[PDB]
Order: C-alpha cells, then structure tokens, then sequence
RNA sequence: GCGAUGAUCACCCGGGUGGGUACAAAUGGCAGUCUGACAAGU
RNA sequence: GAGUCCCAUAACCUUUGUACCCCAGAGUGAGAAA
C-alpha cells in the first residue's frame, strides 16, 4: 500500500511509496475536479480519499516543492484567492483550509467563471465571486476577513490589485502570496530584475516580504513572493 | 467586431501576410478553420491567424479557447479576402495556421512574427 | 494517405501515454530560494538550520522540510530500481513519440510532391533536399 | 392446475424492482440539480418520489407546507425542519417549469410501478397458495415461485430427483458444514412438497 | 517553558535522529539521484 | 451623531458611533483592535434583515451599481429624527447617491474610515447577536451563487445537461417498454395465443386487452378504433377457435394493470420526445434546423457537452458515432468510415448512392458552423436564422449533386 | 427416546490474509476522433 | 477520396461497494449414536 505521510504544512500530505506525489484530502469524495488521480488509504481502519496535486498545473503546488518556509494557508483559515481561472488550483486550496475555513474565489472572464460555479456547488466552503479584482469595492459585501491573500493574476498592474484588496480585506499580520510572471511585466530584462521591482512595489504598499522562490523547472521565469501585511 | 481581439494594426498585418505567403509556397501552411483546429490538437501549430470580418464571427471563436489551453499565440487580421490571396487560394479563408518545422528555410521569419504576436496578446 | 493515418494514430497514442506518465512522477524543484532579513547583523549570522528549525540534512530536502517538532517491508534498493524504471519508461515514451513525428513529417513532405503543382528541387551544400513551389495561385 | 402464471409474475417482480430502482435514481438526479440536498435528506427513493411530488419548487416554503411535508413520513428524523432550512439556503440552480413538469410526471411514473409491483406481489402470493400450498408453506411464496421457474414447471420440479432439486436453487441459495446439512435436508422436503402439489 | 534538563535535551535529540534515519530511507540515497536527475531533465526539456 | 453604513449578506447594519469625528482620529487601529472596544464605540441603530434571496439579489445588485435601494431608503428614513448627524459610508459612489437623496446627514467617505470597516467587519459575528459565523458564511455562499448566476446571465432554459439526461433516459424507455410488450404478448398469450401473429404493434396489442378482456368478449367488443376492418374480424374469428385456456378475473385484473402500464409508457415516451424537442429548440436551435432534434441531441450527448462538441472540427462531427470502425481501420491500414452518427439525419437519407458520402461531408461542415454559433454566441436569438440559411445551402448542394446522372444519355 | 418419507461423505496472527459466484458504480485501462482543393457543365 | 451496417447507445480487463460461498453432481446410497 501507499504510505501517506504528513508534510510540513498542515493540510498537505505526500502519498510516499513507489510513486510519490503531493496530495490533499478530498473535500467531496468520489470525484475529481479536473481528472487528476485519486488515492484512498485506510487509517485506524477507515479509508480517506485523497486527490493528487500536480505542480505543473497549480503554481501554489509549484511553491510547495520549492520548499516555501511559511504558507499562511492552513486548516481553519479564511483565504482570498485572486484570479480563479477555474478549480484547477482552488479545489486544492479548499482542501487545505478544511470545512472550518472558507475560500473567496475571484474571477473576471465569463467562460471560465461558469466552470468555477460548476465546482463551487460541490465545495460548500468555496464562495465564488465573478467580478474584476481591480474594483474590490464591488464584492465587499460577500467577503469576510481573510488570513491570507493569494494572487495568480497575470497583469502588468497586479501590485495595485493586491494593495487595494489587502487594504480592505486582509487582517493585520496576515498573509500575502503573489505569483509573478516576468514576461508579462517586462520581457526585455532578465526575470530576476523584474522580481526585485515587484518586491519594492509591495514594500511601498505596507507589505513586508519574507521569502522569494523561483519555480523552475515547473515553469520558466516565474517566482512566488511571500510577505506579511504590516499595517502599523 | 469587438469580439475579435487582439486585432493587428496596419504595420503588423503586412508582416503576418508576408509570412503567410512564404509559408504557403513552402507548403507549411494549413488553410481554413477546420484544418487549424486539428493542428492545435496535434500540437504542430506555430501560431494562428484569423479574419475579423467573418460573419457570423463565432464560427472561428472556438479557436481562441483552444489556443489559451495549449498556449499558442494568435492574431486577427482585418479582412478575410486579403488572407485568402495571401494564402494562395481563390476563396475567402477565415483562419490559417503555420505548421511547426524547425528545419524550415523561413524559420527565423516565423519566430520574429510569433514574438510580436505574443507581445500583442 | 493511409500510412500517414496509421503513423499519426500511433503518435497520438504516445503523447497521451507521455502526458499520463509525466503526471504520475514528481520532479524535484531546482530554483533559488532567497530570504529577506531586515538587519545586516541578522544577515551575517543567518544559518539555514536556525531559520528552518531543522536538522541540517533536513534543510536540503526541498519538498518536505520538517521543523524539529514534527520529527519528534520492501528492500529500498529494490524500490529504487523500480522508481528508476518508472522514469526510464516515460523517456522511452518521449523518444517513440519523437521518432513517429520525424517519420510523419518526411511522409507528409512526399505527399506534397504527389499533389499537383510546379516544383523545383533545391540542394544545400550540406546535401539537404528541399522543394520550393512556384508562386502560382490554386484554381 | 396452471403454474405458468407463477413463472411469469416472478419475472415481473424482479423486473419492476430493477426499473423502479433505475427510474427512481433518475428522479434523484433530475431533482438533484434543482436541489441536491434533499436527495441526502430522504435516502428512501420511494419517499423521495412522493416528497418531490409535493415540494416541487423549493422557494415555496410555508409553515402550513412544513406541516404537510411533516405529515409525509415522520418528523422523528427531523427531515421536515431540515428541508425548510436547506430550502431557504442552497446552491441548487432553479430549472424551468417544463423541466419541473417532467420530474414530477417522471416521478409519478415511478410511483405507479411501485404501486403496481405491490399489487402484483399480492397476486403472486395468492396464486402460490392456490397452486402450490405445500411448497409455498415450506419455504415461501416468492422462493417457491422462483424454484418453479428454475425447473421450468411445477411438473418438471416434481419429476426431478432430490439431489437435482438441491442444485436447482444452488445459484441463488434458495434453500439456504452444519449449514450444508440443513440445506440438503430441506432440499428433500421441498421435493416432497412439490410432488404433493403437482399431482 | 524552556525548562529542559540536559537529560530532556538528550531524549528529544535521539527522536530527531530516530525519525530522520527513518525518513532518510524514504528520502533515499544520493547515487540513484544522479541517474534519476539526468532522466528528469530529459522529460522536462 | 456619527453613523456607519455597513452592508452584510444578512442585510444592512447601521451603527451609531459615539464620537462625531471618529473618522478624524489617527489611532483607529489601536482603538478598535478588540470586540469590546468596537461594541462600546458602535451601537446598532436599525437592522432590517433580508427576507428572501430574491430580495437579496435585487438589493445586492443595487450596491454593485451604487444605487440606494428602497430597503436602504426606509432604514435610512427612520434615523432622520437626529438633526445634524454624520453618516460614514464605505464607498464614494454610494455616498454620493445618498447625498443626492437630500437627507439631513453629512455623508463621509474617506481613507481613514477604512480602518473602521476593517475593525467592524472583523468582529461582525460578535457585533451582530443571534447570527453565528456558520450561518453568515452559509448565506454568503447562496448569495454568491445567486449573483454569480445573474452576472453570467445563467438562464434555466439554456442548460445542456437536461439534453444529456433526456436522451439517455429516452433510450432506456424504449427497451423497458419493449420488454414489457414481449411478455404481455406471452402472458395474455396463454389465454389467447393467436393475437400476436395478427397484431404486431405493442400499444395496439395492449389496447386490445383493455377493450376486451376475454375471447368471449371478442364477439360484442368493437376494435374499430384500434384495428382496421380486415384485421379486427381476424381476432374475432381466432377468438372462438382459440387453443388457450380460461383465466380468472384475478389474472385478468392483473394483466389489465400491465396493459394499462404499456399505454402509459407509450404516452410518456411521446411526452419526453416533445420535451426533448423543446429543449433542443432553445439550447442549440441552429443545429436543430439543420440536422434535427433527435440526431442533434445524440451529438451533444456523445461529446458530453455542447461546448465540447463546438471545439470539435467538422471532420470529427462527420464520423462521431463510429469510432470503432474508424480506429480499427486506421490501425489496420484500411479505408475509414464515412457516416458515423449522422447517417440518421434526414438530408443524408434523401441522398442516394455515393451522394450520401458527399452530403455527410457537406452537412457535417455546416453542422459545425451552425453549432459554433449556438454555443459561443453571447446575444444569440432563439430563432435559428443561421441554420436555416445553412439548410438552404445543403439543400441546393444536394439538388445539383443528385441531379447528375452517371449514365450517358 | 434416529434413519430409504434418505444415514454417511486454503493461509497467517478471539482476530487478519487468499480464493470463488451474482449485481451496481468509476471524469479507471485498452483508447488514439478521417483526408484537405478541386468538381460539374458547353 | 473514404467499411454506419463486428450494437463506443457497446465488449473485455482493473478498482471499489453490497449479498453470499470455501462439499461431491446424472453426486454417492445405509449407516448414525453408543
């Protein structure tokens, strides 16, 4: 049998064995959101179904294998997820937070949005918000406080989006996880120098960075910046 | 034609239609929406060119979705009749795809336009 | 034409096998991991074990770096050669897919000759043989 | 004397149960889209068909309606209060009046098959007593009816030896180491009853 | 409360050793990594 | 007096702030760190709860647009008694709208206030009594779907999953209605075995049992509505010379129930057929005009979604339903099929000889065009105009293709 | 206080593994959705 | 140009769940208990 083991971050597991993969417990057993493999293992014994997490599809997953020291996503926390193209990555985040936590999924495009709504019924803890993240005042009613703000929006003005939402919705000392694509911002200069600018931009916005991770080999010219929100 | 997006300017459209004509002569061009849709599935398309003037424009609106999934650049040119003459056929062609061939004699020109199309997107 | 159909079908089968096979594996990350520290003295005294609160060998394990708190029947050499085989199998999937692509291209190049048109054989110094069609619109 | 009625009613009793299950499963899905939770609330498929027949559109929620649906089955399970609360709040997307029309009409169809199946099950039991009272009394009306079907006719069953009759029902365990002995002992006594019935 | 005795500091440290050598077996050797890493890059490229 | 306008999925909460210029103090973060301090500084003025989801969606959309809802008006109407009071409103747009109402309120929206909404909404569940965190989190989930459906313009008349279930269900009805008919031949056949050889239609067979229960009744029973003249006399003659034995009323009553069950199964199968047509006429009508509802529905089901079929090239739509012969042929280097599932389209049937192969190619290509307009059109009209024009081109192509004669004249 | 109205006839540590028959499910596998510019008339 | 017509509306294999089995079959044919 595959030996599921705990991992440094709560809510994350590795089905270690002959074939070893990152894995999360399924919130809605008996179905896969996007065709990933599913593994169930008996624990005293009761079988608990799990879902495989593919790094190449989710950048949050690509962060884990890099060995991110601190992720503010953990069981029983409210999380704000920006740029919810579909449930490829949101479902896994919903798994980590668990029933006590909630996930506020924000998306703009209509066509992916209907896919996102199709999943949110299966996951009660996910609150889908189809709206543009550049005007957070629109969906202020539907969102509580959130311990973490994780953003995958690939926009040249993403830094503004984080600041606006974080000012409104992020708790003090909360989490901020940002996915940066160097090509979208400035393709002329090397991927490193683009990231240094984005770090500096966050600091002006009262966000203290903690650590930086490049996501090779999973994708090229991408990096995740993890910071904490110092309002004081 | 607001749905057609991105839409190449006058300067770019010339460069695209120059690559299309060179592609057709070397038999490195697939013509029509239904051929292009296949090469995405087989993953041999360098990039896809499209005719904004098509009515009803939706008949080529499936390809942009495939392109985003497969990460293939695409671009819209303002007139379908021009594209047909660019390809080297008698009829209106609403979409075209340049096949991948790293040994081709016009590889450098294909990449140059592909780089510009990516920027536009 | 039927040969092109047969060869393309085999190529498509292997792309799906390669896609499924790649998903099963996990690939160790290879990326820089910068840490930000406010005070220059904190920078000079920085030690990975202290920051991560792990034994030194656990620091170098990127996927599952466990803080010292968490730390508190198959022969492995056999489990290894099997894991290496599983990786060895996916590359053979990539190779058979690539070979079927080259065969499918050369066969396509021939079928273009069979079709109607005016063409000239151009030979490079390296000896590569290519055909350039004349600029004649198709009726 | 005719026993072909027994062979044929049994062939209906199983087929109805297969269909009543299958169609009821489709009532579950169709009404599941409009409101998935109730499928979890009332696992009993027959009750779900009846309950769906009453709560067509979940927006219709009245204390009087709560009493009505409370009358359906019992409030001991608490489903009556649960349904109103989940009815007020759910992710079920509302479906058209035409789509609602088929679910109830299709649900009405499943009701008829169950009601007819119950009516038939009485008919078989009545006929088994009148045809093979000895065999029916020994093992049962339904099981004895099945055994008559395996042998092909009450006459064929009686004509068979005791050892053959044991294996006639050995694929469905009709008659069923100490356990084995009672089966074979019971197997003979079935042949004894069959002969009395047939001649 | 940071009230470890020296003996307390010794028993815990053995666990750190104990579980580590256990995960070392699942964490696996270095040599096979040498061939495994070479196969890995081939797939990714 | 100082007032704070707060919007919640439960509804609208108004909060009287003790200090008139709380928005002008620079230590708000410290002042409001704890629930007690927020409770002490802010007291509920009037809370009008949201009665139903339909009201909730209407009220929410007003906030998104920044309009003052009547609910907001009425709750604001109550507090007018305070002359010269200050209202603190989260967004400028809503503040301007309230400022246009002419109330006796000094409406304030400033960056300083963001601290206050931050603190209040952090401790909202404690601030609001009777509502638990789970209830608030749940009702937001329902409201988020309700607003999500509106923004996406989800319409109950445009869900393809009803097609997929309907067509799968329709096939099952045919088999189950078939088997019950085979037996109702057998079971009533024991009484009267000659019927089936005369009458083959199942519904016709069942309706006979209802009108006459017994061969005796065959003499006076009239079967004109069920059977023509020459057939009905046949069963009358066969009734008297029948080989089968008499049955009890107990058997007859139960066989009637089966017979009554056949006709009901026939009627509903028609009802589902019309319903499927109505669904296909609203979800992809341009396809329906061209290929037809029955062939149209099967095409959607086979791919699994209307969108998935849209992404398919025209060729695959030609040979959709014959993968087995296709992929067998491709691997064995033999010629591939032509028709797939489209063979049952009406236009292909009208064609003859090799024209069927060409029409399948023409109809499939035009099938994709009509389909991609159904699936991916934002403001599609429920008219089917594009298909009808496509239907003309196929009909013209069929005429000239068929008009040709291979034989020399 | 019997019987011809029918006697007789795999593994491992109270527990776990192996095998066998029937039914249901799987967004599990086999498994990869044909070609692509001429054709018809005088 | 080109096999709908060997049910991709399907067959077979794997996994899970449910209900059972670990005897012989044209089964043997006078013992069993003491």
């Amino acid at each position: 049998k595959v030996v599921i083991e705990p991992h440094r971050h709560a809510g994350v597991y590795i089905a270690r064995g002959k074939e070893d993969l990152l894995v999360t417990k399924n919130m809605a057993p008996g179905e896969s959101v996007y065709g990933e493999k599913r593994i169930s293992v008996e624990e005293p014994p009761t079988k608990v179904e799990y879902r495989v997490w593919n790094p190449f599809r989710s950048k949050l997953a690509a962060g884990i294998m890099g060995g991110l020291d601190e992720l503010f996503i953990a069981p029983g926390k409210k999380v704000l997820y920006l740029g919810a193209a579909s449930g490829t990555s949101v479902s896994h985040v919903s798994d980590v937070v668990g029933p006590e936590g909630v996930v506020y999924a924000v998306e703009f495009s209509h066509r992916p949005g209907r896919e996102l709504i199709s999943m949110a019924k299966k996951r009660p803890n996910i609150i889908p918000i189809i709206e543009d993240a550049r005007h957070p005042q629109k969906y202020r009613m539907l969102i509580g406080m959130v311990d973490c703000v994780f953003a995958d929006v690939a926009q040249p003005d993403q830094a503004r989006i984080i600041a606006l939402n974080s000012h409104m919705f992020l708790k003090d000392q909360g989490g901020v996880v940002i996915s940066i694509k160097a090509n979208c911002i400035d393709s002329t200069v090397d991927a490193e120098t683009v990231f240094a600018r984005e770090v500096q931009k966050l600091r002006e916005e009262r966000i203290k960075p903690l650590e930086q991770l490049t996501l090779e080999p999973y994708e090229r010219d991408h990096c995740i910046v993890v910071g904490r929100y110092m309002r004081s | 034609n607001p749905k057609a997006f991105p839409l190449a300017d006058a300067a770019l459209t010339q460069q695209i239609l120059d690559v299309v004509q060179q592609a057709a002569n070397l038999r490195q061009l697939k013509k029509g929406a239904n051929e292009a849709t296949k090469t995405l599935n087989r993953g041999i398309s360098e990039f896809i060119i499209m005719a904004a003037d098509c009515e009803p424009i939706e008949i080529l609106l499936h390809l942009p979705l495939l392109c985003e999934d497969k990460n293939v650049p695409y671009v819209f040119v303002p007139s379908r009749v021009a594209l047909g003459r660019a390809c080297g056929v008698s009829r209106p062609v609403i979409a075209a795809s340049i096949t991948t061939n790293d040994a081709s004699a016009i590889k450098t020109q294909i990449y140059a336009v592909k780089d510009k199309i990516e920027t536009l997107l | 034409t039927q040969d092109s159909n047969y060869v393309r079908t085999l190529r498509q089968i292997e792309l799906k096998k390669l896609e499924k096979g790649a998903k099963q594996l996990m690939f160790k990350s290879s990326g820089n991991h910068t840490i930000f520290v406010d005070s220059r003295e904190k920078m000079n005294e920085f030690t990975p074990e202290k920051f991560f609160n792990t034994t030194s060998e656990m620091v170098n394990r990127s996927e599952n770096r466990l803080t010292k708190d968490q730390l508190a029947i198959m022969p492995k050499e056999s489990l290894d050669k099997k894991k290496l085989k599983k990786f060895k199998q996916v590359k053979q999937h990539l190779q058979r897919e690539t070979q079927l692509k080259q065969v499918q291209q050369r066969m396509d190049a021939q079928r273009e000759l069979l079709k109607k048109g005016s063409k000239k054989k151009i030979v490079d110094s390296s000896g590569k043989i290519s055909f350039k069609w004349k600029k004649q619109r198709k009726r | 004397k005719n026993d072909n009625h027994i062979i044929q009613a049994i062939a209906l009793l199983d087929q109805l149960d297969k269909d009543i299950n299958t169609f009821a499963m489709r009532v579950k899905e169709w009404y599941g889209w409009h409101f998935p939770e109730l499928a979890k609330l009332v696992p009993d498929n027959y009750t779900f068909a009846k309950l769906v027949l009453f709560i067509k559109d979940k927006a219709s929620l009245n204390d009087d309606s709560l009493h009505d649906l409370a009358a359906l089955l019992n409030e001991d399970s608490g489903i009556a209060q649960r349904v109103i609360d989940n009815a007020r709040i759910s992710m079920g997307q509302d479906i058209s009046e035409t789509d609602m029309e088929n679910v109830c009409v299709f649900a009405q169809r499943v009701a008829s098959l169950a009601d007819y199946r119950r009516q038939l099950y009485d008919y078989l039991c009545e006929k088994m007593h009148t045809v093979a009272p000895n065999l029916s009394e020994l093992i049962g009306e339904v099981i004895g009816a099945r055994l008559i079907s395996h042998a092909g006719s009450l006459t064929n069953l009686s004509k068979q030896a005791a050892s053959t009759v044991q294996i006639l029902g050995a694929e469905k365990a009709l008659f069923r180491k100490n356990k084995g002995r009672i089966s074979r002992y019971l197997a003979n006594k079935c042949s004894m009853a069959s002969r009395i019935d047939n001649y | 409360e940071g009230t470890l005795t020296d003996h307390e500091r010794k028993y815990l440290n053995k666990l750190i050793k104990r579980n580590s050598q256990n995960l070392r077996s699942w964490d696996l050797e270095e040599e096979v990594r040498d061939e495994l890493e070479d196969i890995q890059q081939s797939i990714l490229k | 007096m100082a007032y704070v306008l707060t919007e919640t999925s439960a509804g609208y909460a108004l909060l009287k702030a003790s200090d008139k210029k709380i928005y002008k103090s620079s230590s708000l973060i410290q002042d409001l760190d704890s629930s007690d301090k927020v409770l002490k500084e802010f007291k509920i003025a009037a809370f009008s709860k949201f009665n139903s989801a339909a009201n909730a969606l209407e009220e929410a959309n007003s906030i998104i647009e920044g309009k003052v809802s009547s609910q907001l008006e009425k709750l604001l109407e109550e507090i007018k008694k305070d002359k010269k009071s200050t209202l603190i409103v989260s967004e400028t747009k809503l503040a301007n709208a309230i400022n246009k109402l002419g109330l006796n309120f000094n409406v304030v929206s400033d960056a300083v206030t963001l601290d206050i909404y931050r603190a209040i909404k952090e401790y909202l569940p404690e601030l609001l009594p009777g509502m638990s965190d789970n209830d608030l989190s749940k009702m937001s989930l329902g409201l988020a779907h309700s607003i999500g459906r509106h923004k996406l313009k989800f319409s109950a008349d445009k869900v393809d999953v009803m097609i997929i279930q309907a067509i799968a269900l329709l096939d099952d009805l045919d088999k189950e209605l078939n088997t019950y008919a085979m037996r109702c031949k057998e079971w009533y056949g024991w009484h009267f075995p000659e019927l089936a050889k005369i009458v083959t239609d199942s519904v016709a067979y069942a309706r006979i049992i209802l009108t006459m229960g017994i061969r005796s009744k065959a003499s006076e029973t009239d079967l004109s509505e069920i059977l023509p003249e020459e057939i009905e006399e046949r069963v009358k003659t066969a009734a008297e010379v029948s080989m089968g034995t008499e049955i009890t009323q107990t058997d007859l009553d139960n066989i009637n129930a089966l017979a009554e069950q056949i006709v009901e199964f026939a009627a509903y199968r028609e009802q589902l057929s019309n319903y499927l047509s109505a669904r296909m006429k609203a979800i992809a009508p341009n396809l329906t005009q061209l290929v037809g509802e029955l062939v149209g529905a099967r095409l959607i089901a086979h791919s699994g979604s209307l969108i998935s079929l849209a992404k398919s090239p025209a060729s695959t739509i030609q040979i959709l339903g014959a993968e087995k012969a296709l992929f067998r042929a491709l691997k064995t280097k033999h010629d591939t099929p032509k028709y797939g599932l489209l063979y049952h389209a009406s236009l292909v049937g009208q064609a003859t000889g090799k024209n069927k192969g060409k029409i399948a190619r023409v109809l499939a290509a035009k099938a994709a065009v009509s389909l991609r307009y159904d699936a991916l059109a934002e403001d599609r009209d429920d008219s089917g105009d594009i298909g009808l024009e496509s239907r003309a081109k196929v009909e013209n192509r069929l005429s000239q293709l068929e008009g040709r004669d291979l034989r020399t004249t």
